[PDB]
């Protein structure tokens, strides 16, 4: 978080 | 700041169209250059919307080609999730997430009904010669439905019913009958009761 093109996690975090 | 939801609950039907609406305060001309949009759902992303790019590959496979952010919603501080044809798995607990000067989220709660509504029916001539008929009812729902066939007295007859995987269940009877005579095919589901029922008229020869 926040790149667009990488997945993300709740809240605000590394998916 | 605060995002606010006018909806927190959405109940809709299977394969309709659902826009889920994100309120947040803009004063007059969007600033696109401080804007984080994050659409979440149950640890699937959905919307990760940064500066105004978004990247479908990270979205989750399941909303491919299905989930969209409204940018013109999103111009009038509106950040609208647009799903269309909405499934099952669709059902569950959204957190949209703002970023604008401040951060701030809310939850909503999507429920997604899919009754018996649309019930296919076919009227075969097996045999023109002993006036042997099948007579088959077809419909996709959730959850299990049994099929109940009634004469146009109401008398239950007995048919085959084939269940397979939201649910698909098909209903076959065959019976020895005459044009004009008139048949029910009945989908029941419980907990609560709801049927559905399509009318069946033997047709011409």
């Amino acid at each position: 978080f926040a790149n667009p093109h990488l997945g993300w996690s709740w809240x605000x975090r590394x998916g | 700041f605060t995002v606010t939801v006018p909806k927190d609950l959405y109940v809709v039907e299977y394969g309709s169209n659902m826009t889920i609406e994100c309120k947040f305060p803009v004063e007059k001309q969007l600033d696109l250059a401080a804007l984080i949009v994050y659409w979440e759902m149950e640890d699937k992303n959905i919307i990760q919307f940064v500066h105004g790019e978004e990247d479908l590959k990270v979205q989750h496979s399941s909303y491919r080609q299905r989930a969209r952010l409204l940018k013109d919603q999103l111009s009038l501080g509106n950040a609208a999730l647009q799903i269309t044809d909405v499934k099952l798995q669709d059902a569950g607990v959204y957190r949209c997430m703002i970023s604008y000067g401040g951060a701030d989220y809310k939850r909503i709660t999507v429920k997604v009904n899919a009754p018996y509504n649309k019930i296919n029916q076919r009227i075969l001539v097996v045999d023109p010669v002993t006036s042997e008929h099948e007579l088959t009812c077809q419909a996709e729902g959730y959850p299990k439905a049994e099929v109940i066939w009634t004469s146009s007295d109401h008398q239950v007859l007995s048919g085959k019913t084939t269940t397979t995987n939201l649910f698909n269940v098909t209903s076959t009877l065959r019976i020895n009958t005459t044009t004009n005579e008139i048949f029910y095919c009945t989908f029941r589901r419980l907990d609560p009761e709801e049927n559905h029922t399509a009318e069946l008229v033997i047709p011409e020869l």
